[PDB]
């Protein structure tokens, strides 16, 4: 029983409903295609677009066995402009302790309670960030830890999902202004989030 | 530098997002 797994598990489940809601709540995407639900006990938008669904599921199905290897460091949504520049990044700092501890007073109670705190922050960040421009879009970029091997091959997992470098101008963002939503230390993990934005 | 998808996400028309709201609720 590998809980290693068990947290890249809870990590993709719960980065999945925060892509969602940081498209909505940065209108990436038309209001329309979003309904709106309860994850970790606390309201949230998840989109009803079939396609846009599936490529938010291939791109965490494929970070996914980098989780459970704790190779990743950090998981960025960046949001780029009509001009194909960041403007707002929204960075998850991710680390596992070096053991895990798996309390038995209730582990998953706990850490959905930690990550809902996460979810309420993305919600009212858009009473503190400039509006997005206009023609906006997305994309995730994945850093990984030094000691990570032939990433480019443990992260292809879906057959005609294809994984690249990134350029320095998918990630260039010369003095952002840093917003901070949320931290969490639990005893299977520590997550930092926090918003880096154009000056 | 990190990595990311070479594929993009999609395009999503406003005529779509109406058969959204209105057909998968």
């Amino acid at each position: 029983l590998n809980f290693g797994q068990v947290v890249a598990d809870v990590l993709c489940e719960f980065l999945e409903v925060a892509v969602h809601l940081i498209l909505y709540v940065r209108e990436v995407y038309p209001v329309g295609i979003f309904q709106k639900r309860k994850k970790y006990n606390v309201p949230v938008q998840m989109s009803c677009h079939p396609e846009l669904n599936q490529y938010i599921q291939d791109t965490l199905h494929c970070v996914k066995p980098l989780l459970e290897k704790n190779d990743v460091e950090k998981v960025v949504v960046v949001i780029l402009d009509k001009e194909h520049r960041p403007v707002e990044k929204f960075v998850f700092e991710i680390t596992q302790p070096p053991l895990l501890s798996i309390s038995s007073d209730s582990l998953l109670s706990h850490v959905e309670q930690l990550l809902a705190a996460f979810i309420l922050k993305i919600s009212v960040c858009d009473a503190v960030l400039d509006h997005n421009p206009p023609g906006c879009t997305f994309t995730v970029l994945v850093h990984t830890r030094e000691a990570a091997t032939r990433n480019m091959e443990k992260i292809q997992v879906i057959k005609d999902f294809p994984w690249i470098l990134a350029d320095e101008q998918d990630v260039h963002m010369h003095d952002p202004r840093l917003i901070p939503l949320k931290t969490m230390t639990s005893d299977i993990l520590k997550m930092q989030l926090y918003v880096e934005e154009r000056a | 530098l990190p990595l990311r998808p070479k594929r993009s996400p999609p395009v999503i028309s406003e005529e779509a997002a109406e058969d959204v709201k209105q057909y998968l609720t």
